[PDB]
């Protein structure tokens, strides 16, 4: 399983940064991908192939590679954003599958 | 693409469970399927699909035995079916889709979910 | 079905000379931005006869649909060739009003496939029916530079419809150089149109399900 820290904090305007690491086989032979869930509502695709952003996301997301880890850059932060995120990747076991990470709920003050 | 879901349902330990996926605005043969899990308060459980490197569907290892998946692609509405009900798998349920032709690395459009719950 | 692919824009037809004026259209036209793509194909009068000739790389064009209303009132004659046939039919077809032969991929083994339901809904009280190899046959070779120019001859003033074709290399730009079947077919024609195949694939998020596209394919007419 690919490990996530449980929670982070910050105040609004300040830089956060989300972190999803693991093995080379999950992180490191293939693509990831991110995905937002608010309370109550169906999950939302945010970026994909690393770094590309689907139409109508606003430009404060940024996702970077590190290996067999990941990371979430978040700019500008605005208290709408209590939510979950997730990363998602395809496992290359010869059991194939795919993947999700434990999640993490951000928490702004 | 759209989709809509059957409504959810009240059962009893160890009765079968099937569900419904209507997708429109687009032809079914062309989009690859996936169900996707949430127990309360709980992470997000994969627990099975289509791989197109397969042409073939493939199963979460937990669940090998007791899932089944169907189409009726004359109304192009995917099935789930469960077996052997538990109280432990009341749970939301979430109809999900990809790319076909290559092995994405995204599902894009989700359901609105349902939920099943057993008890007593 | 028949999504309503049009175009906003549009221009007066260039024309040059056959060494009389012939016309000039563009069927898809690339946007300065590479972004737009202008989808139309007018229906044309049919004055006695008219002579059709294009240049081509990808099979974009298919064959043509021949009538006098093109709707379930009357008979009208469709032409459709595959990869390895053609098929030729009088049916009391109803034609949609922007046809296409749409074409799609089928998950379940590895091949494309394309329908005739995008281009009309129903047939009924249907008669001729004909088949035999394709016309629109590739030139058995040339290494590019404008591998091919095909030529074809559509009369009907006899009570027959007549067939005429020709295939050549070239290699002059983007101009007209100076380098089948007989039907007993019994219909009133006096309008045609050429239909183009498109193709559709879901490969990016949040594309809409009109992802019709297809490359540049233009063609030349004049009327006998």
């Amino acid at each position: 399983v690919v490990t996530q820290p449980p929670s982070v904090s910050a105040a609004p305007g300040q830089k956060v940064t989300i972190s999803c690491s693991g093995s080379s086989s999950n992180i490191g032979n293939n693509y990831v991908s991110w995905y937002q869930q608010l309370p109550g509502t169906a999950p939302k695709l945010l970026i994909y192939d690393n770094n590309k952003r689907p139409s109508g996301i606003p430009d404060r997301f940024s996702g970077s590679k590190s290996g067999t880890s990941a990371t979430l850059g978040i700019t500008g932060l605005q208290t709408g954003d209590e939510a979950d995120y997730y990363c998602g990747t395809w496992d290359s076991s010869l059991s194939a599958h795919w993947v999700f990470g434990g999640g993490t709920k951000l928490t702004v003050l | 693409v759209q989709l809509v879901q059957s409504g959810a349902e009240v059962k009893k330990p160890g009765a079968s469970v099937k569900v419904s996926c209507k997708v429109s605005g687009y032809t079914l043969t062309e989009l690859s399927m996936h169900w996707v899990r949430q127990a309360p308060g709980k992470g997000l459980e994969w627990m099975g699909g289509f791989d197109p490197e397969d042409g073939e569907t493939i199963y979460a290892q937990k669940f090998q035995g007791r899932v089944t998946m169907t189409e009726d692609t004359s109304t192009d509405t995917a099935y789930m079916e469960l077996s052997s009900l538990r109280s432990e798998d009341t749970a939301v349920y979430y109809c999900a889709t990809g790319p076909a032709v290559r092995r994405g690395s995204w599902f894009d459009p989700w359901g609105q979910g349902t939920l099943v719950t057993v008890s007593s | 079905q028949c999504v309503n692919l049009t175009t906003r824009t549009q221009l007066p037809p260039a024309y040059t000379n056959s060494f009389s004026n012939v016309t000039w259209f563009h069927a898809i036209h690339v946007s300065g931005t590479n972004g737009t793509k202008r989808f139309d194909n007018p229906v044309l009068p049919f004055n006695d006869g008219v002579y059709f000739a294009s240049t081509e790389k990808s099979n974009i064009i298919r064959g043509w649909i021949f009538g006098t209303t093109l709707d379930s009132k009357t008979q009208s004659l469709l032409i459709v060739n595959n990869a390895t046939n053609v098929v030729i039919k009088v049916c009391e077809f109803q034609f949609c009003n922007d046809p296409f032969l749409g074409v799609y991929y089928h998950k379940n083994n590895k091949s494309w496939m394309e329908s005739e339901f995008r281009v009309y809904s129903s047939a009924n009280n249907c008669t001729f029916e004909y088949v035999s190899q394709p016309f629109l046959m590739d030139l058995e070779g040339k290494q590019g530079n404008f591998k091919n120019l095909r030529e074809f001859v559509f009369k009907n003033i006899d009570g027959y419809f007549k067939i005429y074709s020709k295939h050549t290399p070239i290699n002059l730009v983007r101009d007209l150089p100076q380098g089948l079947v007989d039907l007993p077919i019994g219909i009133n024609i006096t309008r045609f149109q050429t239909l183009l195949a498109l193709h559709r694939s879901y490969l990016t998020p949040g594309d809409s399900s009109s992802g019709w596209t297809a490359g540049a394919a233009a063609y030349y007419v004049g009327y006998l």
